[PDB]
């Protein structure tokens, strides 16, 4: 697994670097960017929430209401009982559903890279990857 | 006092990129070095009758000393490799030689140009190494070995 | 001559970032000294000078009206001219010196569309001894409420801005003066 | 003396007023728009026009001249020499409590050699809101040279001033001026 | 007149002229720039060789010639540097042309040269250089110095 | 006698003083300001040369010249408070002028040696730390710099800067001279001499 | 109506100080504590939600739920300043509850009046009317479609 | 000549006055009315401009051409400050110009008066001098290259 | 062809974002970069221009050159008589050298790129697309 | 002086250990923190394990060792906001001492690993982190605490 | 080589971008993270020095040394008894382990693109590519 | 003992008198002087840098190794203000020294009084007792691992 520090790490960082109100949509929006041009096949599923303007508020909605679930397995994560609901919670939203496996790989690339700006030396890869990266398999 | 040699010159060289510094600067602190110079031995004022050493101030003067001072970077700019200072050295021998120039006034003009330094650099200055290596510099000049 | 003289002399200690704290009293003087506005006045002395327990007045009387010309009001529908603030009760606890509990009725004459209205809202509040800044917590459920910090004595007149209790935002100024 | 000083130091914060607009000058902020003056009547509620301090004769006096050393960022090559900008006429009629609408000189050293000097004509006005002196090249010139001098220490006496370029406005020099 | 040779155009020219002695070791740097400088002159003016001659140009790196590019690339200092007072650099400058006007051999299409050259060199040792600014600068400076022949 | 305890005419200086300490340099730092009739800023050497920098002269007029306000033998004491760079709680220093040369005029420039004392408590009843110091005055500085001597202590140098807008008063730090640093606040004022 | 500028700035910040840490712990606490209102008042909502084990208070399957909801909440009221987002979420919001069979308009008057209960219990200096207001205009759009 | 820095500034602004509209309506105006001015003086130059279709002055073909004019002349301006560039593109705009069979080193000077009677009555506060000297520096530069 | 609108968005956007003076220049070269370290090939045709060095007032000028002629098309779009007439002359200068197609798509994806993060959020991504590629195929 | 906890040191250190208590379940975190730092001790060294025995250290999520975990390691936190006033620290401290003295079985090689693990331990929960300040001052603390034989 | 005044451009803008202290670390992260981005098969000769987690001390000490080294030979290269010397030096740290070529290509155009950044638009490209290749290839 | 954070801070600055210039030759000078109160003082040593040919001082391949030396003080002190990675690095540091045959503990206690006797004679300012203080911990660290 990870470890409570490995978590509690995170679960900090994870709040200078998201932010609040705007800050959150910039970085949002700066994180999609970012992933699209690297693989605009995702444009594809993202086509109800107007994927092709990442700029719309339709997309910018979307944007948001991801980040934000991100946060709450983030701020589950810590305490084990509510995570392992969590994560089972998110397994089914997607199972249902085709979503490419790399696609998420690559969302983690990114997000990674994001907060490593945001944060900057400080940002512990270590304690991320080893923890966001459970978030993902979960969902997954 | 102190040894000249690499070191105490490499000290003078550097404070004095400090000190001389450039713009108005420069033609002030040459002009307070003059004023402090003049003040010491009035008697001089007479060898500077044809650049105005009547007024100070005077635009001809600014000139000389802007000049001067010009000349006294070259030499400690040069100064402690001894291949181009050699040269600078020789360059103001001849400058000089031909005249006969009493010791008494090079030694407030090295007095004055230390008195301002030291008010120009506040703390970090080293009386002893100037001395020294100005002393050098005139030593050159007047060509007394 | 003395008063217009320290008058002058507030208007320098205003410049300037500040020797105490907000929070902090400046003793003096001579020699700074920086103690609590809670701090001073203790009953114990803070200060060498006694500072907190020579100024011999209390700035807060009791009975008194004040009369405020209104000057920028986002806060109020109706944004009055006026506003008059009576003083009913003022007690100090015995032990406390530094803050003085107040109850106070703030009256206004308005005129609305279909009427005209009159109201006097009643509203507990404290003054606090160095500040001169005395806070009347709000009348209303609403939050809005007046913080007025004097000059003191001189003068009586002092700027009361209406803020949200919470934010301490800022909403509404208007000039208090005292009615004799 | 005090009278002085509380002066020197009152000429001297922001005001509220987002521009070309001034408060009343009495004890009420309230901000209304420069322009306003006069009716001839008050404008104000207040009326704290009425009062001296504003229709006064000093402040609208004529002949009224200001000096300062004038450093050329632009022009001068030569050391920084004297400017004097001094009002030749300025309209009054009667009541008039405002702000005057004038006619002066901007004159400035050549050198202290050549002991001679510049001397332009100009043509402008005065805004009370904005405490600045305004003034042009009268005309007929084709280049002129025009000034712009700040009232606002509070004071007087003491202004900022930069001599202009009347085109475009853009500072040819700056001199910080006293009265004479 | 007046507006050619601005306070402005100088008050650049110095701050830029200055980007340079930021570093102690000045000499190093004046040397081989002015080294450099008069070697590219006689380069595309041979007849210089000879009246540089003196300083035993021949030897670039020798002392003899290392002073005088000092000496000079100093002058160029001092001309700047008293940008900001015409009387002064006026003199300091005519003073100038008296020591080149004794030194036959050396004639006006020299300067000119030596100006292209400079301009062209600048621009190489400063990362932020104002062609403008310094052309109507050195132009005047060079004039001087040269008009007495 | 309580007329002699009030004066007006000082009290008003006071606020003067006061309320021109409120009123930054537009000029360049270690330059000098003239007076009212131009505005022109003049390197601080140059302007004290002890004859007249400029013409007006801002620096003959009598009443910035004149030594005895200026002139040491003063003793100054006041609190300092710590940064902590030195263990010890806060306390009182008290720096008193031992010596001033300078020539017979000599305006610009004073030397002088110091007195630096504290009173701290050590382990057992109240001490005194003294040490020598020997410094300068800088009439345009408005600055007192005391460093000390050759003291096994090297009890760190103390610096004081005029404009109080008092004469009398002064702001000063204790400092160290490698750093440059500010270890600690000090606000002296003049003791009465009687 | 739309919602005064001052009023959203003024919830901004009254939700600030509920939300607060990053923690479950707290948030948890209160949305629960505001359920339970819900519960208490019309009962027959419990059933709703037995997909995430509400017979199982302390589940974990459920706390995360009110975690959901909680963040949910947080997420819209941290949109206030963007309008056009909120105004699209918002209805993204109201789809996933027209689809969940049994959710009826009266159900989300009633965990309105919930919070308009609890907060002023967990934090001082609620402006309750404010908070009302908006929230309201929240609501409303929420079921909007639904009815 | 020379200039000087100040009066490239005085110009950098007096520009941003007649420039300043945003899109075509305004510049398109002057530089036609400078033209006209420069056809009234010196008519020879009409004919250059057939490729264009000065014929028909409405006909966009050649009002485009009048902003392309106007643009590279707004190029230059927006250059005084990178001097080099300047340098470069000026030499460039030459050659643009000494391909063009026609083209006089006088009808230069001859677009130059027009600007210096057109400006003066576009926008208040013209330096014409401060404009004439910069202008004059571009033009030789520009005209220069053809001999 | 593009909405009257989608126009004046696009033309009061370019405002803020090209600005002026040296500000310009860091647009260009900013572009540029991006350009060429995604498709190198195109250091070939800019041969004359010294491509290879960016930064050089070679191409520096170059640089601007192409910006402005943007300028014009993009202020010649809102009135529609002399877009057509500037865009068929643009394509003029265009047609005779042979180029390949594709490098204007690829301008345009950084142009917009770059616009994205001068203009933020509030860039109108949809009215560029929509109205810059009109501006590319013309001059292809 | 010198040669204990400087101003600055334990500026530093009070600045970097209030990074930790920004969030109100302060209990939750000194619980676990304190926890695992005594954890960490029985594990390098088990004669401690019978010491803490008293507090059902073998329940370490146990209330009767979550009290304690609190009681320390919220004396560490007096030690530290009373670093600056060391007259108090000091007698604050010789308390602890004397409340160590009378728990026969703790010997000083106890704390000396202790700090060691505690440096080790911070460090990771705080991402600004001065080992140099934080040893200099945890040394004075520890060996004052355990000063009483 | 290199021309003495590209050189002393280098040598000058060099101490701007490096800079000191702790803006250094940062240079370094920042420079290394983007290279093992670009080419993650460098992770694996850096294996001694935990290269995997760039942000980790051990990575940190390497990534200052490297720096370091390249300062000197940056500051070596003006006079050329010692850069000669220096040079040599190099190579032979690097002749004895086998490595990739290619590898030290990549660095250089990241090195660039860094400063780049940090620089500017007066970043004198130029001067860096012939001067800084040189002190690659003598290693190389 | 340990080493204070003025003490950093005094060193931090002390060590940019000696540095500063880009230049090779100071910085070159000084580490050389240091070496030659080394070897006057503990001649021994000098045979252990007969790799890098010390009997040719001026040889470059010499001079290339002072620097070398130099710059990995510099990059000690440089390293004063992140503490985690010094300890690190100052690690390697005594392994490159370990694995040096010849090496003594002696030997850097030598070129510790080196450095206390040159430095002090290069710039002016010179805190000895503080920077003796953070060079021996610096030492010990190094030299303790090759014994």
């Amino acid at each position: 697994e990870c470890l409570v520090t490995e978590s509690l790490k995170v679960k900090l960082q994870w709040a200078s670097a998201f932010g609040h109100a705007h800050e959150r949509v910039a970085f949002g929006l700066e994180l999609w960017r970012d992933i699209i041009d690297d693989h605009p096949e995702i444009k594809a599923p993202f086509s109800r929430v107007r994927g092709d303007n990442i700029y719309s508020p339709e997309f910018g909605a979307h944007s948001q209401r991801v980040l934000s679930g991100l946060d709450i397995t983030i701020s589950m994560l810590d305490t084990p009982d509510m995570l392992a609901a969590q994560l089972a919670h998110l397994k089914v939203q997607h199972v249902e559903r085709n979503l490419k496996p790399e696609f998420f790989d690559i969302f983690l690339k990114h997000l990674l890279h994001v907060l490593g700006d945001r944060l900057g030396t400080h940002f512990d890869f270590g304690a991320w990857h080893d923890c966001v990266d459970q978030i993902i398999d979960g969902i997954k | 006092k102190k040894q000249c040699g690499v070191l105490e010159g490499l000290k003078v060289k550097s404070e004095w990129g400090r000190a001389y510094g450039s713009g108005h600067d420069r033609e002030a602190f040459s002009q307070a070095i003059w004023r402090a110079t003049f003040a010491q031995v009035p008697e001089s004022r007479s060898l500077f009758k044809r650049v105005h050493g009547d007024d100070t101030s005077h635009p001809a003067f600014i000139a000389h000393a802007d000049r001067v001072l010009g000349g006294l970077d070259i030499a400690i700019s040069t100064l402690d490799q001894p291949a181009t200072l050699k040269e600078e050295l020789d360059h103001l021998q001849v400058q000089h030689e031909g005249r006969k120039i009493p010791d008494n006034y090079f030694d407030a003009f090295k007095t004055a140009i230390l008195h301002v330094v030291a008010a120009q650099l506040g703390r970090c200055y080293d009386r002893e190494a100037w001395d020294a290596c100005i002393d050098h510099i005139e030593d050159g000049i007047k060509g007394h070995h | 001559r003395i008063r217009k003289a320290g008058s002058l002399r507030h208007r320098v200690e205003e410049l300037e970032d500040p020797s105490c704290d907000e929070h902090e009293h400046q003793c003096g003087g001579d020699d700074p000294q920086c103690i609590s506005k809670l701090f001073v006045c203790d009953g114990h002395n803070d200060c060498r000078n006694g500072e907190d327990e020579k100024d011999c007045t209390l700035p807060t009387k009791a009975g008194d009206k004040f009369i405020g010309d209104v000057c920028f009001d986002h806060c109020t529908k109706r944004r009055p001219e006026h506003m008059t603030l009576a003083f009913e009760s003022s007690s100090i606890a015995a032990f406390f010196t530094p803050i003085a509990d107040l109850h106070v009725h703030i009256e206004i004459e308005s005129e609305t569309d279909e009427d005209e209205s009159e109201v006097s809202m009643p509203a507990d509040g404290e003054y606090s001894f160095a500040d001169h800044r005395l806070t009347i917590h709000p009348p209303e459920e609403d939050g809005l409420g007046l913080v007025g910090e004097f000059d003191g004595y001189n003068f009586d007149r002092f700027v009361g801005h209406i803020v949200h209790e919470l934010s301490e935002e800022v909403c509404a100024e208007f000039i208090f003066h005292r009615k004799k | 003396t005090i009278r002085q000083l509380k002066a020197r130091i009152s000429n001297l914060e922001e005001h509220h007023c987002d521009e070309h607009e001034s408060e009343c000058r009495g004890d009420v902020p309230e901000c209304i728009h420069d322009l306003l003056f006069c009716d001839g009547e008050k404008d104000c509620r207040d009326g704290s026009d009425e009062d001296p301090e504003t229709c006064s004769l000093n402040i609208t006096h004529v002949g009224s001249s200001y000096t300062g050393l004038a450093t050329w960022t632009s022009c001068e090559d030569l050391n920084p020499d004297h400017a004097i900008v001094t009002i030749t006429a300025a309209h009054r009629k009667s009541f008039f409590p405002n702000r005057v609408w004038l006619r002066a000189t901007l004159s400035y050293e050549l050198d202290e050699h050549d002991h001679t000097v510049s001397t332009t004509q100009l043509r402008g006005f005065y805004n009370f809101g904005k405490r600045e002196l305004l003034l042009a090249p009268l005309k007929g010139q084709s280049e002129g040279y025009g000034v712009i001098c700040d009232f606002n220490l509070g004071d007087d006496d003491h202004a900022d001033c930069k001599i202009v370029v009347p085109s475009s406005l853009f500072v040819c020099a700056h001199f910080n001026a006293q009265r004479y | 007149h007046e507006h050619c040779c601005s306070e402005e155009d100088h008050r650049i020219v110095q701050k830029q002229w200055d980007i340079l002695w930021r570093d102690t070791e000045s000499s190093k740097i004046k040397i081989g720039f002015g080294r450099l400088l008069l070697t590219k002159l006689a380069k595309d003016i041979p007849e210089v060789n000879d009246l540089f001659k003196r300083v035993d140009i021949e030897h670039a790196e020798g002392p003899k010639f290392s002073a005088h590019a000092l000496r000079i690339l100093n002058g160029l200092d001092l001309a700047i540097n008293l940008l900001d007072d015409p009387p002064a650099l006026d003199a300091a400058l005519d003073h100038l042309a008296h020591q080149h006007e004794v030194r036959e051999g050396v004639q006006k299409a020299h300067f000119k040269k030596f100006g292209e050259i400079l301009a062209t060199g600048l621009p190489q040792v400063l990362d932020d250089y104002d062609a403008l600014a310094w052309k109507s600068c050195l132009k005047g400076i060079l004039t001087k110095i040269s008009s007495r022949l | 006698d309580e007329a002699e305890k009030i004066d007006p005419e000082h009290f008003v200086s006071e606020i003067d003083a006061r309320v021109t300490k409120i009123e930054g340099t537009h000029c360049e730092k270690r330059t000098f300001q003239c007076g009212g009739n131009e505005q022109e800023c003049i390197s601080d050497l140059l302007v004290c040369d002890g004859h007249k920098d400029c013409h007006n002269a801002h620096d003959e007029d009598p009443d910035v010249c004149d030594t005895s306000v200026v002139k040491a033998g003063n003793v100054f004491s006041g609190t300092s408070t710590w940064h902590g760079c030195l263990a010890r709680e806060d306390h009182v220093t008290r720096i008193t002028i031992t010596a001033s040369k300078r020539r017979k005029f000599f305006t610009a420039r004073i030397w002088l040696r110091a007195l630096v004392e504290s009173e701290l408590e050590r382990h057992g009843e109240n001490v005194t730390s003294s040490f020598n110091a020997k410094g300068y005055y800088n009439f345009a500085s408005r600055r007192l710099i005391l460093l000390p001597t050759d003291d096994h202590d090297d009890h760190l140098a103390v610096v004081c800067s005029f404009n109080r807008g008092d004469n009398e008063r002064a702001e000063c730090h204790r400092v160290t001279e490698a750093t440059l640093h500010q270890c600690a606040d000090l606000f002296v004022t003049l003791e009465e001499h009687d | 109506d739309c919602c005064s500028y001052e009023d959203r700035r003024e919830i901004r910040h009254i939700w600030d100080d509920v939300w607060s840490s990053s923690f479950t712990d707290r948030r948890v606490a209160i949305v629960r504590a505001v359920f339970d209102d819900l519960f208490k008042h019309y009962p027959t909502s419990k059933a709703l939600f037995e997909r995430v084990k509400i017979d199982e208070p302390e589940s974990g399957e459920f706390k995360s739920h009110l975690v959901r909801v909680a963040n949910g909440l947080k997420l819209l009221i941290n949109l206030l300043d963007d309008t056009l987002v909120l105004q699209s979420h918002l209805g993204h919001l109201a789809d996933q509850h027209i689809q969940r069979k049994g959710v009826t308009k009266e159900y989300f008057r009633g965990i309105g009046e919930a919070f308009a209960r609890v907060l002023p219990q967990v934090l001082s200096c609620f402006n309750v009317d404010a908070w009302n207001r908006c929230f309201h205009r929240l609501v409303a759009r929420i079921a909007k479609d639904l009815p």
